[PDB]
Formats: structure tokens, C-alpha cells, sequence
């Protein structure tokens, strides 16, 4: 009755693996870098940031508010509250190597 | 490499050859064609060239093969069934009537089992499916005496009706179903028989099986239909190809899946479920394929080889159990009608046209350059006629919102909503002057209150009726109409149209004149009988309208 | 039509594109505008309209002079007009200032 | 070609098969026969095998008249026949119909022994039947017959010879007249008079039951529908002075006609939509048929010898779609663009279905509009004349219709495709009571309309 | 318009009422240049509480997982206007998601086009081509003889707007796109951006030659950051400007705090002979006294032995224990992280004192027992 999937479900393995990591209370954010530095480590050293950015805007439903309403919600209000504010305060560290297209679709929301 | 090749090609007609009736067969190398002729051709796979050519008279109409006793069996229209040595002690062979067995002549489907011949025969209202022997020593080539015989009662009649038999597991140029369902479709009698079924196709679309076993008649002993011939589903068309299929595929393979086909396209796939009961269920699927379909086939694996008259298309039903939709490629080979399928995929054809065709399935500097080129050049021959569409579909979209809005105004007319708001159309009379004689004039006013534009395709009609009670002598004129394109009308916007009323003959206008306006829609235009009228305003103009102080 | 008493919506009647047996033997076998003007004497003008009938001297009162004769002058007289565009008898329009 | 050293083509069971007069020296010039075959490798033809043939007596003007596939009687197997002239200068001319076998083995069917020579439209057809004229004089020679027979009745010119279900051979020379080749002499739903003056080649491409759909073309570079002589879908072509249409198939539908010129030039226009798909030049030559083995149909497009004394050089192969052949890495682009092109094959088949389930919602709803508004015949039919400047449509009345009960009208309206401007047309109702025979009994109630014509004959026509 | 008369009419075009009483719609609805076959039947009355609404298979696919969200949106909906806003809302959202299967391109400008402009490169240039023909993946040589790549992600029209440039080098990279600019153009641009950050490179380069450098393994062009070793069991790391490259970076120590702090002493002591006309190790060398390792230990360089998970040794006296059954990850955990970890996935289920479910970096079976 009470299932729900985490709204990360059906990303790839990596971004996957960062955002499930910064769900964890305010070390979230180191977490996040440690995350970072032990994937440079592994086979797929790359963090096409840009496929995650995409990721972040793209929307799907929800009903909340009245008990009939449908909205369109973007990721970034979707997942967790404490992911976003650990997400932001990562981005801050990581600005200069994001391309600037794709990150300004996150500041527009 | 060339996935298909020619053999030969044939006499054909204009358009291509009728279906149903032309036939091909493949033995080993040697191959056994029919055109819906009166002729019968045998061909070396090897080498194209013909080994046999058999003129019958009247129009050959089905074949069959027995490859132990090396004999082909060869419904003749009006004649009966001749059989043919294959061994048969200018390349053109006439047959003798000495070949002839079972002078039926009146027969017009007719199928194999292995000691055992059944025929099915028209004849008044009632259809009789019969079952021969056939002399299973290899002596003078007989029928025997008839085993039995029944009547189709639920047949009362082009397309010739079609025959398949179906052996269970246990027990041949047939099919074998799986235990399950065998027991599914015929029943335990069969199950513990071990008795083959024979199907038979009617032109109806209804789809019959009887018990083999079970008809064993003579002149004491008639069988009775009712008993004996059971009806599986009806398809509302009629059937061109029966068989059965292996889905879940992990010489005789046990079936587990059951196939007809009709002429429009419905199919209708059956198999064994067990499910959501704790039993056994059918599972039915009556999809919808494109077209006339006009043969059919099976190749290995759940793959039906059929062909409608655009395309040569493949559907898989292999994998609830089998599938929702069958979805359903071409293989880009024409109209083929008369396939087969031998199984190793190598199958042969007859093409629409006359075509005897054999269908095979399964880097380099500036050549590939010039690929390039060509694959360029392809995409910019195609793109031209993807363009060409678009623009239809265009049309087709302005020709729907045009009639959307017809729906609209239609319903709004027809509807009373107490007042009569879309369009309206008020009359009035006016007295004007000509030549010398006061003139009594009408004008119509058409306005548009509503939003809709009333476009193209509409048209108004006025008819103004003379007095009533049809006499002793039908007047000169009775009535007169009136009728004008309305275009682009738009909403607020209005038309007016003035007639004459008045004494034109005689000083005579007859007063209690009604002038009743209508509109009627056209569905061609903006591209059985086929228009609609709507009512507008009807006014009655009297006297106290046709005064002048 | 524009100009009229009822500002009524009377349908522009775009007298006929071809004649009918015109466009039978077009089936059968298969930029500016003209102007004209004049100029005249206010003292020629003045003259011929005194017996003056009311209103501004010259402009108005030359329109209503030529077109007295038409039975919308008196729209024109009321609204006093020195330049309109009316239609015609063959549909084309014409524009007439004074 | 027509010499003792030329050659001509023609095409069966894909593939290319090229008869070669050849002066040996002993003796008079051979028939050389080569049968070649596309590579798809090599991206040429490659001679897959020969046949032969030793004409006897040494006399000159050996000549090449026509070629095809015909269709055996005595089988039913279509065979290509060739056509030899052999002239001795004698007044007097041979003709030879040889046919060629599965085997590369040749057969006489026809000696045939004229004496004056034989030009204009010889027309060979399916029993293997020569049909030839000179001054009007239309012979025909069965080689069931093996006599010269004529045609009893007089034409012009032939402009389609062929068999035709239930009637067995026939000729539109004149567009009334349809013969059998039987007993000399249906001409009733045949185009026409009126295209009758324009129309210098027809292809017929289907027959029903009597209902033939035609295609024709014309002086003025036309190319013209027919359904009951009914003219949908005109063309017009680039080229001048069109000589032939032969017919494409080339997939699902994708059905061309690809128009042959006079002038060594050639069109294919597309059906769906009447309309130039390619236009090529100085073609030396043009077949239609699987060169490939893809199962549908490709031309062959030949450029002139000019090139070469060479036959098959300068080739083009086409669908005119996907299959195109002719006469630094790149290469991780090619199964990008191979998807691509199966993509827009792909988006091609499903518009089609797409429109027609438009056209099918189009119809759903004409119907439902109907049923809306809402079985006994209240009206026999109609029926009208012309009078002098007046039409008079009438219709007869059924019992049902009571004119007691119910004043009835009856008007005309103007299809507004022709009518692209408003007149107002007036209609006067006339109703007309005749006794039948009264020295129940029957009354004819008749209902009937008139207006003046000269209005509505603005656009030649009208409905 | 406000009443769904004139604005169901304006809004879906293609839905044609086949009875009077508006009750059966038909025919066609509208999304992104398509047109689906959708056939909606109402009750009686027009009450969406109850309602039947089929469709084409084709959409059926497309409204895969929402076929809950549209049930409700039924029985949630106040009017049919409303209904086919959502609906189509939802479509838009579909499409434009599983963006993968719907592209058809104008090929006459596009692939031809495209063909045109790798040739006005040059073919060693282009690497990888997706069969899409959406991505492609392009080369770039420095001075140096050094290989840069540059990946371009393009739309349905190339030549109208931007191609989306992903690019590694640690700078953001801009690229003026104008309808006129082409490939040669922003290849010109990433050309200019390379010979540019000359310096940098040369930075990295040299390090990574000259020292032992041991975090970032097989660096990466983005990485600022170089955690070299020195001595045993003491590292420096060193996050480094792109922009004055040889200038002081933000750097500090990790190991012994014994070892360390003379270290950090003597580094704030020669911290002002920092020099920008020197190398960054000419300058490290001579500032902290010392000579590096070049690989005291290639083979066992380190593999980091902490958490994964919070990334400490020493959580609470706990040792990083549990690990994977795996030969790609072998990587440690804790008890706490992990039984924290799998707890919360939907993958895991517990047995009495067992945890079964994915390890988190590799997603192979891995067991927990408390
Ligand atoms: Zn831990
Ligand atoms: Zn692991």
C-alpha cells in the first residue's frame, strides 16, 4: 500500500550512488566529496555532471495540496530536503568544472 | 548473398493470379507448383528447369503429397480427384482418366491422414465432410470402400473451404498438438482415442472440428452432425490458413499454440493457460493484422510467414502467455500469394505476378565514401515523399477541425435552448416598385450571433410554399426554391437575400404564404446518400404583413 | 458604405472577377492606383455657390455641389466631409478629395 | 539494335539476357545469346552462362526486330521469344519467332514467309501471337493457327493489344472498338470520345466485372487516371513525344510508373501522387525488375554507347529509395546514417497507417453526423432533360410519400468547387398527377424542378 | 475561451463529438508535432467520477507508468476541459523524458550538413560518431602533443541553436553560437581554450612525472587537486589555481601529528621565498627543505582502507571489517555505515541476525550478519 521508490531509482549507478550518500544528515556534504574522490578511483573516472544537471530539472507528477491537484515538480524539489541543501553546498566547491547551460536550468528553478 | 532468386515465372493474367487456389509444395529438391491452371508443374530445385509439366483438364484446386508411396493427389473442378505416380512410367504429360479415383465431381476441399483420405463435398444447402480408406497396400491405387459421412448442417451457402487434421502426442504430412491442448480444444474422448481431428476452414469463417474415430458410418448407421462436427469460434470472415505453433521453443514438435487466419485479418492464436483458478482456460487473441491477407505459412519458432497484397509480413507470437498486439514487419518481397515454409529460413513462393521464388533469410577508402553517397541520395529520395505526407496529413487535420466545427453548430441548432442562439435567419416583408406594379418583397437575414464561422461545405436552401390543401388541379407553380453558398460567414456577421413574393402572373398573390429557410452541410466539398438539413426560422407572411397605408 | 447613416454590415459586394463566358473560355482552353484631378478658381467657386447655403466656404461645400445630385449628400452635409471613399456601380472603390 | 553485328536487351527472372548477331565466316551469322547477372559484389554484371543458334542459308540482312516474355500456351511458362528478319532481297521477308528455353536451347515456333516488309506497330503477345499492319491492313499469326489471318474490322492504329478474363485476346486500336481474335468483334465503358483525339498510348493495369481502372498518355505530355472512365489524377511530364509506361512496385506500395521518351529520356512519376519522383537522360535503355534478389522491384537505367562499344558500361540500378548502385576513416559515421535511412523508411510505414486511420475517424464521423439529425424508399429516382435554356429535374414518387398530407419542394444546389462565386439559384416546383390506363388502378404522382441552364454552363460543367 | 464550447473546440481541434449528447468523443489528440488515437466515453451525464477512456497501444506504451496518475485525474477532474489540459501536460512531459526513441530530423539540412562540416575539419579529428548521430566525440592536439577531447550533444536542428559542449578542462569553456558558426568555429574556439591553460598542463604534467603523486589515479585534465606522498605514512595535498598556475596554492598536511607540525612550521617560516618564476616544485623543494620520493612504493602505493561509507578509520573503536565478496571492489565498510546503509534500500531483506543486499559501489550481493 505504502511503497514508494526512491526518486533516483532509474539513474545511473554513479550519480546514484553521490546522491544516496548526501541523504545522510549535514556530513552529507564531505561524504559527497569523499563519494567524488572514490569514483576518479574507478574504472569511469569521468562525472559527466551535465548528464546529472539534465537529470535534476527534468520533471514528473505529484498530487499534493488539495487532495485533487495535479502538479509538475523539476527532481531538485523532489528528493529529499536535506539532499538539496548538501547538493548545493557541493555544487559551491565543485563550480568551475560544470558547464554553465545546464547549471543555470538549476538556478532558474 | 542474394537473399532471394528466380526459378520461373508463368502465364498470369491481368492484375496477378486468384488466391486460395494456386499451390506449392517442396519433396526433397523437386518442387510441386500449381497456378490455379489446369496445369501442375514439377521443378530440380538445383537447376530451374522443369522435370514435369501435367495438363488436367478444369483448373486444379489444391494438391497433396504422400513422399513414402512417392503419390501426389489432385482435386480436378468438376472432375473428382486424380492421383499421380511421381515414378510415371514434348516435357507436357496429359493425364489419362484411368488416374481419376473418386469421380466425386462435386468435391471442393479434401485432406491427408496417414491410411486415410477425407474429402468434403458440396452439394444441395447441406455441406458432407466423408472419410475413405486409402489401399495402404501398394496395389491398383483405390479409395475403398467410404468409412463414413456427416453433414455439415451448420454450412448453407470463390473461396474454397480448407482442411487440416491434428494428431495427439503418442501417434504423416499433418500437425501435433501438446497433451494439454488436445485435451483443451477436442476433449477427453479424443485424449484417450488417440484419434486425430480434422479441421475444415468454411468460407462462413466458422472454424469445425470432428473426431476421426468417432465417424465410422454405413446405410444402417447415418452420422448425426449434431452429435459428431463441433464448432471451435467463428470468425466472422473466412479462413485461408490453419496451423499450430511452438511458442516457448526451450521433425514433429509438439505444439502448444493454435493458428488460424482470415481474409481481412483477423487471426486467432488459442493456447493452454492453468491459470488464476487452480484449471485449465483457453487463451484467445483475435488481433488484427492489416489487409486481404491472401496465404499463409509457419517457419520454426512462433514465426507466421503471410502475405496482404502490398507486402510479404512476418508476426511472432514467442515469448500473461503469448502477446497483446502482433505487431508485424514486411521483409520487403512483394505480394507473394501460395508460400511454404521447409525447415533447416529457406522458403518458396508464388508471387502475385507469376513468380516462382526462392526466399533465403538469415572497411574500405572512398568505397565507403560513395556508400556514403548512396545512403545520402536514398535518405533524399525518401525525405521528398515524407514531405508529400506531412501536407496530406495537413489536409486531413483542416478537414477535421472544419467538420468539428459542423458537429458544433449542428448540436447547437439541434438542441433547444430556448432561444435560438448559433444562427438565426429572419424574413420581412418590404413593398417595393418596378416597371409600374407595387412588388411584394421578402428579405432574409442571415446573422451569426455565435463564435463558429460558418465555412466552406454549407449552403442555405429557401423554399417559398404557396398556399396549402393539394387540389382537384395541381397548380402551375407550386413552389419555388431558392438556394446560395454561404462562405466564411464568421461570427456577428450577417447576409441578406431579397425575393419576390408578389403577383408576377395574373395581379394574383394568394396570401397565407410561408417562406421557411433551412441549411445543409456537404462533406465533400471541403475534400447511401450523404448531406444533412438543419432547420432555421419558417415565417408566415398575412396580410397584416403585406399592407401598404 | 463606410460613411453611411446606419453603419450597418452590409457585405462588400467585389463586383464579378471575370464574365461568365470569360471564364468559360479560360477553362474551355487549358500596382498603382489611377488618379485624375483638376484645379479651379475660389473666386469661380465662391460665385457659383453663393445663394450660399450654409457652412465652411470652399472643400465641403464643392463635395456637396458635386454630389447634390446623389441622394447621401445630406450625410455628408450633416458630418461636413471634404474628402470620402465611395465604391461604384462595377465594385472597384474611388477615393474623391476636395 | 538492329543489324548483322547489333545487339538488344531485355530482362527476365533478374536478369539481363543480350542477343548478338556475329558474322562467323562456312557459313551465315549466329544468335549469340549472353544471360549476365549482377555481382552486389563486384558492382557489375558478370556473364553467367551463353546460347547459340546457326541460321542456314547465305543470304544477308539478318535483323533483330523486337524481344520479351510472352507466356507458352502449351505450359503457361513465360519464355522471351526474339523476332528475326531474314531478307534475301527477293521482295520477300522470313520472320523467324524463335523461343528460348530454361535450358539456353532454342525452338522455331513461327516461319511466317512474307512478302513485303514488316514496320509500325508489330506486337508480340501471349500465345506466342505476332500481330503487325502496313497501309491499314491489321494481320495477326498464332503459331497454334500457322496461318496469316487478318482483321475483319478497320482501325487506325492498335494502342493496346492483350488477353483479358473471359474473352482471351482483344485490341483498342479505337477507343469504341474492342476485338477478339476468334470471332473478329464490349466497347461500352471504354474513355472517352472526347480524350479519344489525344490519347496516343494506353497500359491497362486492371480488369473487373465489365470495369477496367487505365492509365493513358498523351500528345501533350499528359498522364491521366480512369475508374469507369471516370478522369482522377492527371500528371504532366517533363519530356516531349512519350513513347511508354511500364510499372514499378519497389516495396510496400511505393508504386511507380516510369515513362519512356522518344527523345532518349525517361521519367518515373509516383502513384499516391501523380507526380515527377526523377527525370533522367540519353538512356540507351530502361528495364524494371530485382537485379538484386531483395524481392522488389529496382529500373535499370542504360547511358549511351558513345562511351564505349560496350553494352553494360555506364549503368545506373535504382528503387529510387533505399537501393542505389552505379558505374580518411568516414566509417563510424555509416551505421549512424544506416539507421537513419531504415529510420526514414520506418517513419514512412507508419505515416501511411497513421492516414488512413485519419481517413477511417473522417468517415466514422460523416455517419455520426447522419445518425445525429435522426429505411423506406420515399422516392423511386431521378431523372432530368434539357428543354432549350431550361433543366427539368424530376423524381417518381412511392406510395409511402402522401401529398395529401405533406407539401413537398425540391431544390438544386451548386457544388461550390466549381460555383467559387455567389449566385442565388432559383428552382420552380411543378407537381404532375397521370392516370395509368383507367379504361387499385395506378396513379403517378411525379415532383419535378426547373431552372435556366445557360448559368451553370459557366465552368463547361457542373454538378 | 472560458466555457469548453468555442475553448474545447481551440484546445483539442481534433476531438470530433460522434453524438449529439456529448457524450463519445473520437479521434485524434495533439503533442509535440503528433497526433495519437484516443476514444473517450463518457456516461449519461458528463460525470468523470465514471468514465471509460481507451486509447492506441502506441499511447498506452507511452502512458507506461501513469496509469495511476491518469485514474485518479479522472475521478480527481472537475470538467472534460480540464482533463485533456492534464492529459496533454502529461503527454508533453512523457515525450520529452524518453526523449531517446522520438527524433525525427529535417534530413536535408541535417545529415548532409553535418557530412559538409566534418569534411571542413578533417577526418583524424572526429572519434566517435553515436548511430543517433546525437553525440559526437571530437579530438584535439597541444603544442605539447597532448590529446583533448571534446564531446557535442546536438538537437534536432544543428545549425539553429547550440550544441551542448561537455568538456574536461578545469576552466569553464565558452563557445560563441551564432546560426552562422559550425564545427570548425567552436573546434577553433576549443583550440584557443587549450594553448591557453598551456601552463597548467605543463604543472600537472611535471608533477605527476617528477613525484609521487597518489589519490587522483590516472588524473583526469579537471582535477586541481594532487595528493602527493612524501616520507612514509605523511602526505601533502595541494589544490592548485589554473589562472596563476605557479602562484601559492591553498595546500596542507595529513599523518603523524609529530611528523607534521615541524613541517608546518618550517613551511610558515619559507612561505614568503614562494616564487612565480620557478616551478611549483622548484619552489616546494627549496621552501620545506626536502627532496620527494619518485614511487617509494609503485606496486602498494595505498588503497584507501576506510568506510566507504563515512570514510573514517576509528568509528567508535570499530575497524573497517565487513567487506565485499567481490574482486573489482574489495573495498572495507563498518558494521554501523553499513546496517545503517542497507536497511534503508528497497533491495534488502533481514533474516534473524542476517541482512542480505547491494554493496554500495559495485551493486553485488554482499551479507551482513549483527
Ligand atoms: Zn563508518
Ligand atoms: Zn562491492
Amino acid at each position: 500500500e505504502g511503497v514508494e521508490p526512491a526518486p533516483w531509482a532509474q539513474l545511473e549507478a554513479p550519480a546514484r550512488l553521490l546522491l544516496q550518500a548526501l541523504q545522510a544528515g549535514p556530513e552529507g556534504a564531505r561524504r559527497g566529496l569523499g563519494v567524488l574522490r572514490a569514483l576518479g578511483s574507478r574504472g569511469w573516472e569521468p562525472f559527466d555532471w551535465g548528464r546529472l544537471l539534465e537529470a535534476l530539472c527534468r520533471e514528473e507528477p505529484v498530487v499534493q495540496g488539495p487532495d485533487g491537484r495535479l502538479e509538475l515538480k523539476p527532481l531538485l524539489l523532489r528528493l529529499p530536503r536535506i539532499c538539496q541543501r548538501n547538493l548545493m553546498s557541493l555544487l559551491m566547491a565543485v563550480r568551475p568544472s560544470l558547464p554553465e547551460s545546464g547549471l543555470l536550468s538549476v538556478l532558474q528553478i | 548473398a542474394p537473399r532471394v532468386r528466380y526459378l520461373a515465372g508463368f502465364c498470369c493474367p491481368l492484375g496477378g493470379l486468384a488466391a486460395g487456389k494456386p499451390r506449392v509444395l517442396c519433396h526433397e529438391a523437386e518442387v510441386f507448383l500449381s497456378t490455379g491452371s489446369e496445369l501442375v508443374y514439377v521443378y530440380d530445385q538445383e537447376g530451374g528447369l522443369l522435370t514435369a509439366a501435367f495438363r488436367f483438364p478444369d483448373q486444379v484446386w489444391h494438391l497433396e503429397l504422400l513422399a513414402p508411396r512417392r503419390l501426389l493427389y489432385a482435386l480436378c473442378a468438376r472432375r473428382g480427384l486424380y492421383c499421380l505416380s511421381l515414378d510415371h512410367p514434348s516435357p507436357v504429360i496429359p493425364v489419362d482418366p484411368d488416374a481419376c479415383i473418386l469421380p466425386d465431381a462435386a468435391l471442393c476441399a479434401f485432406t491427408l491422414l496417414d491410411s486415410v483420405l477425407v474429402t468434403l463435398v458440396q452439394g444441395p444447402a447441406r455441406w458432407k465432410m466423408q472419410l475413405f480408406e486409402q489401399p495402404c497396400p501398394g496395389e491398383d491405387p483405390r479409395p475403398g470402400g467410404q468409412i463414413g459421412e456427416v453433414e455439415l448442417s451448420s454450412y448453407t451457402p470463390h473461396f474454397l473451404p480448407v482442411l487440416c487434421s491434428v494428431s495427439p502426442s503418442g501417434s504423416s504430412g499433418g500437425f501435433t498438438l501438446e497433451d494439454a491442448l488436445f485435451g483443451l480444444l477436442f476433449g477427453a474422448d479424443a485424449t484417450l482415442l488417440q484419434s486425430p481431428v480434422v479441421l475444415c476452414g468454411l468460407p462462413d469463417g466458422q472454424l469445425c472440428c470432428v473426431i476421426l474415430k468417432a465417424l465410422v458410418t454405413s446405410r444402417s448407421a447415418p452420422g448425426d452432425p449434431n452429435a459428431l462436427v463441433k464448432i471451435l469460434h467463428h470468425l466472422e470472415e473466412p479462413v485461408i490458413f490453419i496451423g499450430a505453433l511452438k511458442t516457448e521453443p526451450q521433425e514433429d514438435v509438439h505444439c502448444d499454440c493454435l493458428v488460424a487466419f482470415g481474409h481481412h485479418g483477423r487471426m486467432l492464436a488459442i493456447k493452454a493457460s492453468w491459470d488464476e483458478s487452480g484449471k485449465l482456460v483457453p487463451e484467445l487473441r483475435e488481433y488484427c493484422l492489416p489487409g486481404p491477407v491472401l496465404c499463409a505459412a509457419c517457419g520454426g519458432g512462433g514465426r507466421v510467414y503471410h502475405s496482404t497484397p502490398s507486402d510479404l509480413c512476418v508476426v511472432d507470437l514467442s515469448r500473461q502467455p503469448e502477446e497483446g498486439p502482433g505487431g508485424l514487419p514486411p521483409m520487403l518481397c512483394p505480394a507473394s500469394l501460395n508460400i511454404c515454409s521447409v525447415v533447416s529460413t529457406k522458403l518458396l513462393a508464388l508471387s502475385a505476378k507469376g513468380r516462382l521464388m526462392t526466399c533465403s533469410l538469415d572497411m574500405t577508402t572512398e568505397s565507403a565514401g560513395q556508400k556514403i553517397k548512396e545512403l545520402l541520395s536514398g535518405i533524399g529520395n525518401i525525405s521528398e515523399r515524407v514531405s508529400f505526407l506531412k501536407k496530406a496529413v495537413d489536409q486531413r487535420n483542416k478537414a477535421l477541425t472544419s467538420l468539428n466545427e459542423a458537429m458544433n453548430v449542428s448540436c447547437a441548432l439541434l438542441s433547444s435552448g430556448t432561444g435560438p442562439r448559433p444562427i438565426s435567419c429572419t424574413t420581412s416583408t418590404t413593398w417595393s416598385r418596378l416597371q409600374t406594379q407595387d412588388v411584394l418583397m421578402a428579405t432574409c437575414v442571415l446573422e451569426n450571433s455565435s463564435s463558429f464561422s460558418l465555412d466552406q461545405g454549407w449552403t442555405l436552401c429557401i423554399q417559398v410554399l404557396t398556399s396549402s390543401c393539394a387540389l382537384d388541379l395541381d397548380s402551375a407553380c407550386s413552389a419555388i426554391t431558392y438556394t446560395i453558398p454561404v462562405d466564411q460567414l464568421g461570427p456577428g456577421a450577417r447576409r441578406e437575400v431579397t425575393l419576390p413574393l408578389g403577383p408576377g402572373e395574373n395581379g394574383g398573390l394568394d396570401l397565407p404564404v410561408t417562406v421557411s429557410c433551412t441549411l445543409f452541410y456537404s462533406l465533400r466539398e471541403v475534400v447511401e446518400q450523404e448531406g444533412v438539413c438543419l432547420p432555421l426560422s419558417r415565417h408566415t407572411v398575412d396580410m397584416l404583413q403585406c399592407l401598404r397605408f | 458604405p463606410g460613411l453611411a447613416p446606419p453603419h450597418t454590415r452590409a457585405p462588400s459586394p467585389l463586383g464579378p472577377t471575370r464574365d461568365p463566358v470569360a471564364t468559360f473560355l479560360e477553362t474551355c482552353r487549358e500596382l498603382p492606383p489611377s488618379v485624375a484631378s483638376i484645379k479651379v478658381s475660389a473666386e469661380l467657386l465662391r460665385a457659383a455657390l453663393k445663394d450660399g447655403h450654409s457652412g465652411v466656404p470652399l472643400c465641403c461645400a464643392t463635395l456637396q455641389w458635386l454630389l447634390a445630385e446623389n441622394a447621401a449628400v445630406d450625410v455628408v452635409r450633416a458630418r461636413a466631409l471634404s474628402s470620402i471613399q465611395g465604391v461604384a456601380p462595377d465594385g472597384a472603390n474611388v477615393h474623391l478629395i476636395v | 539494335m538492329s543489324s548483322n553485328e547489333q545487339e538488344r536487351l531485355l530482362c527476365y527472372n533478374g536478369e539481363v539476357l543480350v542477343f548478338q548477331l556475329s558474322k562467323g565466316n562456312t557459313k551465315t551469322p549466329i544468335l549469340h545469346v549472353r544471360r549476365m547477372v549482377f555481382d552486389r559484389g563486384t558492382k557489375v554484371f558478370v556473364q553467367k552462362s551463353t546460347g547459340f543458334f546457326t541460321i542456314k542459308e547465305e543470304n544477308s540482312h539478318l535483323k533483330i526486330m523486337c524481344c520479351n516474355c510472352v507466356s507458352d500456351f502449351r505450359t503457361g511458362i513465360n519464355l522471351p521469344y526474339i523476332v528475326i528478319e531474314k531478307n534475301k532481297k527477293n521482295n520477300v521477308f522470313e520472320y523467324f519467332l524463335l523461343i528460348l528455353h530454361s535450358t539456353n536451347k532454342f525452338e522455331m515456333r513461327l516461319s511466317f514467309k512474307l512478302g513485303y516488309e514488316m514496320k509500325d506497330g508489330l506486337r508480340v503477345l501471349n500465345g506466342p501471337l505476332i500481330l503487325w499492319r502496313h497501309v491499314k491492313a491489321f494481320f495477326f499469326i498464332s503459331s497454334q493457327t500457322g496461318k496469316v489471318v487478318s482483321v475483319s474490322g478497320n482501325f487506325s492504329s492498335i494502342q493496346w493489344a492483350g488477353e483479358i478474363e473471359n474473352l482471351g485476346m482483344v485490341l483498342l486500336g479505337l477507343k469504341e472498338c474492342c476485338l477478339s481474335e476468334e470471332e473478329c468483334t464490349s466497347d461500352i465503358y471504354i474513355i472517352p470520345p472526347a480524350y479519344s483525339s489525344v490519347v496516343t498510348y494506353v497500359h491497362i493495369c486492371a480488369t473487373e466485372i465489365l470495369r477496367i481502372s487505365l492509365i493513358a498518355l498523351t500528345r501533350k505530355n499528359q498522364l491521366i487516371s480512369f475508374q469507369n472512365g471516370t478522369p482522377k489524377n492527371v500528371c504532366q511530364l517533363p519530356f516531349g513525344d512519350p513513347c511508354a509506361v511500364q510499372l514499378m512496385d519497389s516495396g510496400g506500395g511505393n508504386l511507380f510508373f516510369v515513362v519512356s521518351f522518344i527523345s532518349n529520356n525517361a521519367c518515373a512519376v509516383w502513384k499516391e501522387s501523380f507526380q515527377v519522383a526523377a527525370k533522367w537522360e540519353k538512356l540507351s535503355l530502361v528495364l524494371i525488375d530485382d537485379f538484386i534478389g531483395s524481392g522488389t522491384e529496382q529500373v535499370l537505367l542504360l547511358f549511351k554507347d558513345s562511351l564505349n562499344s560496350d553494352c553494360l558500361t555506364s549503368f545506373k540500378i535504382t528503387d529510387l529509395g533505399k537501393i542505389n548502385y552505379s558505374s580518411e576513416n568516414r566509417y563510424l559515421v555509416v551505421p549512424p546514417l544506416e539507421t537513419g535511412l531504415k529510420v526514414c523508411f520506418s517513419s514512412f510505414r507508419e505515416l501511411r497507417q497513421h492516414l488512413l486511420l485519419k481517413e477511417k475517424i473522417i468517415s466514422k464521423s460523416y455517419k455520426a453526423l447522419i445518425n445525429l439529425v435522426q429505411s423506406e424508399q420515399l422516392v423511386e429516382k431521378i431523372w432530368y432533360r434539357v428543354i432549350d435554356d431550361s433543366l427539368v429535374v424530376g423524381v417518381k414518387t412511392t406510395s409511402s410519400l402522401k401529398l395529401s398530407l405533406n407539401d413537398v419542394t425540391l431544390s438544386l444546389l451548386m457544388d461550390q468547387a466549381h460555383d467559387s462565386r455567389f449566385r442565388l439559384l432559383k428552382c420552380q416546383n411543378r407537381v404532375i398527377k397521370l392516370s395509368t390506363n383507367p379504361f387499385k388502378k395506378e396513379c403517378v404522382q411525379i415532383i419535378t424542378a426547373v431552372t435556366s441552364l445557360s448559368p451553370l454552363l459557366t465552368f463547361s460543367k457542373f454538378c | 475561451m472560458a466555457v469548453t464550447e468555442a475553448s474545447l473546440l481551440r484546445q483539442c481541434p481534433l476531438l470530433l463529438p460522434q453524438n449529439r449528447s456529448k457524450t463519445v468523443y473520437e479521434g485524434f489528440i495533439s503533442a509535440q508535432g503528433r497526433d495519437f488515437h484516443l476514444r473517450i466515453v463518457l456516461p449519461e451525464d458528463l460525470q468523470l467520477k465514471n468514465a471509460r477512456l481507451l486509447c492506441s497501444w502506441q499511447l498506452r506504451t507511452i502512458l507506461s507508468g501513469y496509469h495511476r496518475i491518469v485514474q485518479q485525474r479522472m475521478q480527481h477532474s472537475p470538467d472534460l476541459m480540464s482533463f485533456m489540459m492534464e492529459l496533454k501536460m502529461l503527454l508533453e512531459v512523457a515525450l520529452k523524458n524518453r526523449q531517446e526513441l522520438y527524433a525525427l530530423p529535417p534530413p536535408p539540412q541535417f545529415y548532409s550538413s553535418l557530412i559538409e562540416e566534418i569534411g571542413t575539419l578533417g577526418w583524424d579529428k572526429l572519434v566517435y560518431a553515436d548511430t543517433c548521430f546525437s553525440t559526437i566525440k571530437l579530438k584535439a592536439e597541444d603544442a605539447s602533443g597532448r590529446e583533448h577531447l571534446i564531446t557535442l550533444k546536438l538537437k534536432a536542428k544543428y545549425p539553429a541553436e547550440s550544441p551542448d559542449y561537455f568538456v574536461d578542462f578545469p576552466v569553464p569553456f565558452c563557445a560563441s553560437w551564432t546560426p552562422q558558426s559550425s564545427l570548425i568555429s567552436i573546434y577553433s574556439q576549443f583550440l584557443a581554450a587549450i594553448e591557453s591553460l598551456k601552463a597548467f598542463w605543463d604543472v600537472m604534467d611535471e608533477i605527476d612525472e617528477k613525484t609521487w603523486v597518489l589519490e587522483p589515479e590516472k588524473p583526469p585534465r579537471s582535477a586541481t587537486a594532487r595528493r602527493i606522498a612524501l616520507g612514509n605514512n605523511v602526505s601533502i595535498n595541494i589544490e592548485v589555481d589554473p589562472r596563476h598556475p605557479t602562484m601559492l596554492p591553498e595546500c596542507f598536511f595529513l599523518g603523524a601529528d609529530h611528523v607534521v607540525k615541524p613541517l608546518g612550521i618550517k613551511l610558515s617560516r619559507n612561505i614568503h621565498l614562494w616564487d612565480p618564476e620557478n616551478s611549483v616544485l622548484q619552489n616546494l623543494k627549496d621552501v620545506l627543505e626536502i627532496d620527494f620520493p619518485a614511487r617509494a612504493i609503485l606496486e602498494k602505493s595505498d588503497f584507501t582502507m576506510d568506510c566507504g561509507i563515512c570514510y573514517a578509520y576509528q568509528l567508535d573503536g570499530t575497524i573497517p571489517d565487513q567487506v565485499c565478496d567481490n574482486s573489482q571492489c574489495g573495498q572495507p565498510f563498518h558494521q554501523i555505515c553499513l546496517y545503517e546503509w542497507l536497511r534503508g534500500l528497497l533491495t534488502s531483506r533481514q533474516s534473524f541476525n542476517i541482512i542480505f543486499g547491494e554493496c554500495p559501489y559495485c551493486s553485488k550481493p554482499i551479507t551482513l550478519k549483527m
